[PDB]
């Protein structure tokens, strides 16, 4: 993985170098190289996943997700270098230099071997993620985001460090290679139940599960659109990636001890739907969006299906190329009036054509359009939730519904209707405005020719 | 034929020829507990060095 963490720090010494108007310039061309040298890990195979050094490896789980973050950075300097105009050129750098180390401790926390190294870097990664919130933030609440979404995080993390240190003790290594091989059962006792919180609970909170979700809606709305991107695209599959990861060694206990999670999921994803319906600011139904979709993927890791996990990891990919498009066109709404309120600016659709365009493919994604990758992944996960118990059809063919009429909502809420009479600063979209989205929409649309690559290794 | 002892006489150590034996346990020891096993042998490095926890050195 040096061929990827050596480049990524290369970048820093890139950006403090860069002469004072080419920082922008030089990090995003150089951000988009090492984004195209990622494919390279690609290199799977059937039975053996690929395994470079005693640190890292990498499987179909992990590459995916490697693609995306990688991708993602490019895509987060284009999307911060218009508000970020008028900042000090010194805290401009500091700014890329955040979002660097954030794709440092992240293309790292998910090729670590050992568990204990993913920790370390699965909790790194809170450090520039809550300085990118409190600093670059805009209103006064994003102080407050900032601890809700440090403490909310460290209150699951804690227990999790303590329990993977005992399982070190007990089984002798964390690494997990060694541990597909000596993995023994889980027997029924207080004790274990703990340790299935224990190492559950921190991975629970950054789906997030329904009822530890209400960090993420104040996160987003305090967020600026870089750190959205990354919370939505990456960050919140930090945990799904984590569960489908420790579940190996939670065998049978989870047999039982996912009932609870699966009905907060199952009902969780219904309510958080409806929410969507009554949310007035843009960014917070956005917020919302998310814990919807992300129900979908902790009840398909908790079933612990072939199909399940098949359908785990094309939602997390999918879900994040289109949260992350979806954030980007509200925030260029944004950069405009300066509002999230979603009923400030009607009618778009009439000032803003080709926004529209963007609006509208973004919707049909969220939606699940087939034979989009967002519904390949909601699909299998039906299919086995259906296995699982066949009244979850129920549940799951309510949500559907419901997500359609909040994602057309949201779609004909600003861009259809008449526009409002007094906003008169809506400007041409730019070329960086269109670029930024069609670099989210395309990849998406472009993995339904060849949707083996992001269905992880059981396939 | 008494002669006086000179000044630092009496305060001198004399050696004493007695057929008595040495005794052997004058402080009645029991016997004194074995020592822990002395360790030796070559000093070689750290089989695959600390080995905490992810170090690789
Ligand atoms: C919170 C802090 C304040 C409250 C104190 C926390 C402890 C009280 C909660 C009970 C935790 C259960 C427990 O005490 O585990 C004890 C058990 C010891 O068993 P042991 O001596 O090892 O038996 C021989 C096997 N080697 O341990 C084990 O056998 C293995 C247990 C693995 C480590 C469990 C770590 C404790 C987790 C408690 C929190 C879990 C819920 C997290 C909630 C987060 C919410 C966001
Ligand atoms: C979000 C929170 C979700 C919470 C989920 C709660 C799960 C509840 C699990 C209940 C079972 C707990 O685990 C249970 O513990 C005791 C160990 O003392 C085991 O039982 C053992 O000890 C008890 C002592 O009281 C004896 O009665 C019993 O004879 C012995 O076999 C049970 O075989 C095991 O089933």
């Amino acid at each position: 993985m040096l061929k990827y963490i050596i480049p990524t720090i290369m970048l820093m010494p890139l950006t403090w170098l860069s002469k004072n108007n080419m920082i922008w310039v030089n990090s995003t061309a150089h951000s988009l190289l090492i984004s195209f040298t990622s494919l390279l890990l690609m290199n799977q195979f059937g039975d053996n996943s690929l395994n470079f050094s005693l640190l890292f490896f990498s499987d179909s789980l992990s590459t995916p997700l490697l693609i995306l973050t990688m991708w993602l950075l490019p895509l987060m300097l284009m999307a911060s270098q218009h508000h970020l105009s008028k900042e000090n050129l010194t805290r401009k750098k500091l700014f890329i230099t955040m979002l660097i180390s954030l794709q440092l401790f992240l293309i790292m926390t998910f090729t670590a071997m050992e568990l204990i190294l993913f920790y370390i870097l699965f909790e790194a990664t809170l450090v520039p993620t809550l300085i990118i919130i409190t600093r670059w933030g805009n209103q006064t609440e994003r102080l407050n985001a900032g601890l809700y979404f440090l403490f909310y995080t460290l209150a699951g993390s804690l227990p999790l460090l303590v329990a993977l240190i005992y399982i070190q003790n007990t089984v002798g290594s964390l690494n997990f290679l060694m541990l597909q091989y000596w993995v023994q059962p889980v027997h029924n006792s207080w004790s274990n139940v703990f340790m299935w919180l224990a190492c559950m609970m921190a991975f629970m909170v950054k789906m997030p599960l329904y009822g530890l979700h209400l960090w993420l809606p104040k996160a987003h709305v305090e967020a600026p659109i870089a750190g959205s991107m990354v919370l939505a695209a990456v960050l919140l599959k930090l945990g799904g990636y984590g569960m489908l990861r420790i579940t190996l060694i939670l065998n049978p206990m989870t047999d039982f001890m996912a009932y609870p999670f699966i009905m907060l999921s199952l009902w969780g994803m219904i309510m958080t739907s409806s929410i969507c319906l009554r949310q007035t600011d843009l960014k917070s139904l956005i917020a919302y969006s998310s814990v919807s979709h992300m129900a979908l993927v902790i009840v398909a890791i908790l079933i612990q299906t072939p199909w399940s996990y098949m359908g785990a990891t094309a939602l997390m990919i999918a879900h994040g190329l289109t949260s992350s498009m979806l954030f980007c066109l509200a925030n260029s709404n944004y950069e405009r009036i300066h509002s999230r309120t979603m009923i400030l600016a009607r009618g778009l659709q009439t000032l803003l054509p080709l926004m529209a365009t963007w609006w509208l493919l973004a919707s049909l994604t969220n939606l699940a359009l087939p034979p989009t990758i967002n519904l390949i992944g909601e699909l299998f996960v039906v299919m086995s939730t259906f296995s699982w118990s066949n009244i979850t059809i129920i549940l799951m063919g309510v949500n559907m519904v419901i997500t359609a009429l909040y994602s057309l909502y949201m779609l004909i809420m600003t861009q259809r209707g008449k526009y409002t009479y007094h906003i008169n600063n809506i400007s041409p979209s730019f070329t960086r405005e269109n670029a930024l989205m069609s670099l989210h929409i395309l990849p998406l649309l472009l993995l339904t020719l060849n949707p083996k690559i992001i269905l992880g290794p059981l396939y | 034929g008494w002669v006086r002892p000179d000044l630092g006489d009496l305060s001198k150590v004399t050696k004493v020829k007695t057929d008595r034996p040495l005794p052997e346990n004058p402080y009645h020891s029991r016997a004194r507990p074995e020592p822990n096993p002395e360790v030796e042998g070559d000093l070689k490095p750290a089989r695959h060095g600390s080995r905490l926890f992810f170090w690789t050195m």
